[PDB]
């Protein structure tokens, strides 16, 4: 489970694409997670196509074969957290976005 | 004419049985009647694709 | 309103057993379309999967490949509890443990998404 | 199977074995029953599932009228033509599935005999299993009811196939 | 030797399917009723006969239709020979 | 109205042939959706099946496993009869024989039900 | 071919269930036969679901897997006969009911 | 396969292997995903594909009238009965195909393991491939992702079949 | 079969053999013909099977009226929407079967070559049968027309499989 | 590729049937060709069921398994040419008709 | 209108190469639903097939079994040309050669019917 970014410093309101390469080509099982430091991680988008509860409209995902991208329409100062990519039982190494 | 039966469907040609789901006797019906169609025969396959010999 | 508060001491002797109680409030353990995973997170490797349990007419258990012979998950119906028991602890297991609830299902199949997490730390000598 | 048998009346699927004791014909009774239930199930939805209507509009007229009589002749004609197409689509769809399930059940029984004789018989390409091994009529019937054991005929048939 | 076969008929019927039009099937059942008994029977429904009287004539009190007084029916049958002999 | 009267003597020498004629009135042997079985009944083993002879473009024959090599059934169209021929009789066959008509079919398949039976006894020395 | 009852003495108007357990699970081939002593038998219900010609309404049958039950709604003094069960070519040992 | 497993929640098709190291259960993730996309595609055509109609005729009446009121009660009843049958035929057709495509997917996964195990395993009848060869859990998982190589286990398993 | 061939125009199915004499491509002609007759039969029921109607009600209006004009605009709209759905269901059902029968024909041709090569060839996974036996181009064409004999290549290929 | 006739002398207006028996049973691939001596050939009927461009209505074909017949309703003095039958890549030896 | 005029000399030395140019007017070689065959006709063997070429995103070539290792067909796009090149000619090849257009397709499949032929003779010493 590999993720293309590791640590980035994007400006406020920027559009960032986080691409998570997988090994097995299946889309309805993978999800996306976000963990603030010292806080319980939550679920934003599940099955890579539909957002979860308590999620704003600026979070969107895409599915193309074995490639899955989590796109943020506008970066916010409250969105400083580490992002995680999980397919079925294996989690990604992490994605630290910064404002 | 007027006779005796035990049947629900009534058509101007006379009473008809209502076991089959389709009929083409007449378009005027009364009671529990099969739906009117234009075709005369509608065979339903209840067997296997037949090959001779 | 689903709330999960997990308890348990976070200071145990190495090469011993381990206890972790995950109390559940607002939801019942006996649920057809919901499982209960167990996820630990470390600064070295990151998030990883350990095992899961649910109830389909009988308490079923699954475990990961690495901790297959050392992890037992004991559910409880009496007071809404799922208990984690780790045997033969090792000082490489100095990590935080999260009790989270699965069951965001499509067509009745648990796809492995986790909701309603908790909080809990653990360190050993 | 190139062609079927003219004189098989106790089932749709069966076998015609032939060995040194003679040739016999027996009908399979399990796959034939499964095809009957799938066929009788289709007739259950159609037979005796009618709807009742008591009072309708007049559908035949004697004196010619204006707009209202032309509308009643068009509503009745719309319902008849739509239901005539629905009857054609329902029968043709059901006939397509009935033939397909019947042909698939024939191939399923062909696989079951081959799966049971995993190492003692192979396909001859004519829908037959040429077996010269010591398999009498009771041995043939053991295949029919699924009680055939290939362990007692494994070593006895592997050497004979290399000989013949 | 352990061959496989299937039942066949010297004279089967022809049904219509999605792909083909003239496929041959061993046994086919009729689904469209194209025959009638010939008489209207009155056992489940109360059927009232016309007897050369229409509904309007029996409603107004036609003297030749005096038998249909205070009568009820489940289906009125009007004959094709109905005629009125009263005031126009 | 289907009526089956079977004839034939009921006293034969053992280790000999046997004759049994089943005359048929009201129905013809040349029937596409019908078959004609032969059933014998004894106080000891009970009802058992022997064979049948239907008509698919020419007279086909079937027989049971036990009396496969001793029973021949000969149909005839001349005066609407069916003849039963048993060879090499045995004094264990001291039982009554029934000529019955099969052909209570569903979807064109003969289901093995028997209708319009007959009556006839047989005993040997 | 196994039948649970062999001989019974039920009162007039009783309900009796005769179970004919078979080996192969198929329902459209089995039938039921009744033979009064001294004459030819007859067919009551065929394919274990539909009664035959000349059969009263008090005879009913059921099909459940490999077990088939023939039920009489009300026993009659004219129904004293041996009952036989046939699957495809094998007949049962018999079932003697008595008033 | 006579019957399924009561304790499988993460997939529709899977394996329950058993060897000297114990017994494990792992869900297949490729064939289960393909069945979801064929099922979710069917729901895409139905959900959110409605048509809008603003002004229609009166469908309920208070005062009884003559011919015109009887015609309006017959036009509305014709549309309801035709759409009721169309809804019955649409659901029953998709339910027939959904089960039929799924049972084919179960057989396709059964064939893929047999095709991969071309010379080292044979069918048993119940689906449980009795293998005594030196094939551990990582060897079992090599079959799952299609990375199993039969060349390194060809000569090691052919002699074991003759031995056992 | 992972993917199709870009350069086959004379048939929907075919073979691309390769041996010591080179590589050739010949399209199948029997299975392609059988797929054409099933597709052409489907077009026979639709093309030229129309029904004629001469006198109908007015379907467009200029002056606005009361109840009768609203009823005529509702009867015509009901017929159009019902036939629009019937056209959608008929095309989608025939498109589902046409793809399914076409995808089933390529598996039957794959099975026929494996059935003919009963003891001389085995499946590899990609469809390419790796054969090193003395089977030239005329030998390849013997498989194509069903005239290939496995008896003359039984002992000549069994030893070659153990050698390679 | 065998053809039953090789040379015939039919009268003007006669009906002639030319049989082209093949080996592989397929009907949508076979065609029919006409070649006058000293000119390029043309296509009369393709797929054995539908005539081509520039073909009169007196030319008809039939398909029955592996048997294909080309029938002329009325022979003409301008139809003196050698007829050829092609299935997919093999042409017939020829069919010389004469008035 | 489709018109095919093929050129090329009809007198070549045996055991040499051969050139045959089939000029095309009114139609283009780059066509999805059309192939271009090459048919020779001899007084003894008769009509026979040699090869074909078309364009499905790349210039594909096919050849017969007998002249597989001696025939090369070279299409051209610049001036609407298809060229036939025969190598190692033999005096048994004294026959006329026809450049004809295939592609009378049904359902997108080229059924092998030929339209819009040409004219051309060839004889060698
Ligand atoms: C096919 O598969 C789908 C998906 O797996 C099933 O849909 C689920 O169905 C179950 C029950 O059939 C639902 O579970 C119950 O939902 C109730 C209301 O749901 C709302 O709230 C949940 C969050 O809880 C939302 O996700 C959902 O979208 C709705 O907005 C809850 O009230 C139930 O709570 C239970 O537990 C509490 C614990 O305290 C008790 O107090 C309650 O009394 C109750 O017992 C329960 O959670 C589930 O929500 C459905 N999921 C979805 C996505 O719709 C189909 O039912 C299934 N079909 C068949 C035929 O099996
Ligand atoms: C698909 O399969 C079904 C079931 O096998 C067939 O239905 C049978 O069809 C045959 C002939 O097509 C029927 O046989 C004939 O029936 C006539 C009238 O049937 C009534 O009487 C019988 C009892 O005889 C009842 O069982 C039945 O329910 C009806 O009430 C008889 O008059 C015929 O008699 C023949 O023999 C006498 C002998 O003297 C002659 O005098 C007559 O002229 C005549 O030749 C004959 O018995 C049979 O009854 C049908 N069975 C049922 C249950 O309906 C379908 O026909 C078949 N479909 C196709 C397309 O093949
Ligand atoms: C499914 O498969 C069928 C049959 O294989 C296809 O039908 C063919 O479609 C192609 C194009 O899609 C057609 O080719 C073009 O036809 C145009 C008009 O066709 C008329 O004329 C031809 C004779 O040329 C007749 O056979 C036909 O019946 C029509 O009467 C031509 O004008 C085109 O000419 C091209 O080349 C000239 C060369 O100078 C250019 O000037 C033109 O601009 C143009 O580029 C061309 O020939 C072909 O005719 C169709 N065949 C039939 C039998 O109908 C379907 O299209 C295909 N469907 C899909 C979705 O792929
Ligand atoms: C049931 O009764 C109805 C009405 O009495 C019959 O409908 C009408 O039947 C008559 C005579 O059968 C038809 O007249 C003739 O029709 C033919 C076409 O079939 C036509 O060519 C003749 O010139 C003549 O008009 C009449 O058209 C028909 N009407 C309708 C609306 O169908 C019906 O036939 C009877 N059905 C049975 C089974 O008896
Ligand atoms: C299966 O059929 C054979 C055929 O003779 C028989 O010997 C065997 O007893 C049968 N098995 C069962 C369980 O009926
Ligand atoms: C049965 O089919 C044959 C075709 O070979 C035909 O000659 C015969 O007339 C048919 N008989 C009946 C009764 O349909
Ligand atoms: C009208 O019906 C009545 C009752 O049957 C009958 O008496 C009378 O004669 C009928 N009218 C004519 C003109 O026949
Ligand atoms: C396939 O699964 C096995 C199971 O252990 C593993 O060893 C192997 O690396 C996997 N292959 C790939 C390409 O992921
Ligand atoms: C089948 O094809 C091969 C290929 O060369 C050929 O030799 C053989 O004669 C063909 N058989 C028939 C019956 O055409």
């Amino acid at each position: 489970m590999t993720q293309s970014p590791s640590s980035l410093s994007a400006s406020v309101g920027d559009r960032v694409t986080i691409t998570c390469r997988t090994s097995q080509s299946l889309s309805s099982y993978t999800h996306w997670y976000q963990q603030k430091p010292g806080k319980a991680p939550k679920l934003l988008i599940y099955a890579a196509s539909s957002r979860g509860s308590g999620v704003p409209s600026r979070f969107s995902g895409s599915g193309s074969g074995t490639d899955f991208t989590l796109t943020i329409s506008s970066l916010q100062p409250e969105d400083f957290a580490t992002y995680y990519c999980q397919q079925s039982r294996t989690f990604g190494q992490g994605t630290k976005v910064e404002i | 004419p007027i006779g005796k039966c035990n049947s629900e469907c009534i058509t101007p040609n006379g009473s008809i049985p209502n076991d089959k789901p389709f009929q083409n006797v007449n378009r005027i019906t009364y009671g529990a009647c099969p739906r009117y169609v234009k075709q005369s025969t509608l065979k339903l396959a209840t067997g296997m694709r037949n090959v001779p010999e | 309103q689903i709330q999960l508060q997990q308890s348990g001491p976070g200071l145990v002797k190495p090469s011993q057993t381990l206890s972790l109680t995950c109390s559940i409030s607002g939801d019942t353990v006996t649920n057809n379309y919901a499982a209960w995973d167990w996820i630990r997170q470390s600064p070295t490797r990151g998030l990883e999967w350990l095992g899961r349990t649910f109830y389909r007419s009988k308490w079923y258990k699954e475990y990961a490949l690495s901790v297959k012979s050392r992890l037992t998950i004991s559910p409880d119906t009496s007071k809404n509890q799922i208990s984690l028991q780790l045997s033969s602890v090792t000082p490489e297991d100095t990590a935080v443990y999260y009790c989270a609830r699965a069951g965001i299902t499509i067509f009745g199949l648990i796809t492995g998404g986790l909701d309603y997490w908790g909080q809990g730390s653990l360190v050993t000598v | 199977i190139e062609n079927g048998w003219e004189g098989m009346v106790d089932g749709w699927y069966g076998f015609r074995h032939q060995n040194s004791e003679g040739r016999g014909q027996a009908a399979d009774l399990k796959s034939t029953q499964a095809a009957i239930d799938q066929i009788n199930g289709k007739l259950n939805r159609l037979i005796g599932k009618t709807n009742e209507k008591f009072h309708q509009i007049e559908k035949e007229f004697s004196e010619v009228e204006g707009r209202i009589q032309d509308l009643e002749k068009y509503v009745e004609d719309t319902k008849i033509d739509l239901w005539s197409y629905n009857a054609e689509l329902l029968v043709a769809l059901e006939n397509q599935h009935t033939i397909d399930l019947t042909d698939s059940e024939m191939n399923k029984l062909f696989e079951k005999t081959k799966k049971q004789l995993r190492e003692n018989a192979e396909d001859m390409g004519n829908g037959c299993f040429k077996i010269y091994h010591k398999c009498d009529n009771a041995c043939i019937g053991s295949i029919r009811n699924g009680t055939y054991d290939h362990d007692v005929y494994r070593d006895e048939a592997l050497n004979n196939r290399f000989q013949i | 030797t352990l061959c496989l076969g299937h039942h066949a008929v010297p004279n089967g019927t022809i049904v219509k399917t999605i792909t083909n039009d003239q496929i041959e099937v061993t046994n086919a059942t009729e689904l469209v009723q194209n025959s009638s008994i010939g008489e209207i029977c009155d056992s489940p429904h109360q059927i009232l006969d016309g007897e050369n009287c229409t509904l309007i004539d029996a409603l107004l009190g036609d003297p030749q239709c005096d038998g249909f007084q205070n009568k009820k029916w489940d289906l009125f049958v009007e004959r094709s020979k109905a005629y009125s002999n009263c005031y126009p």
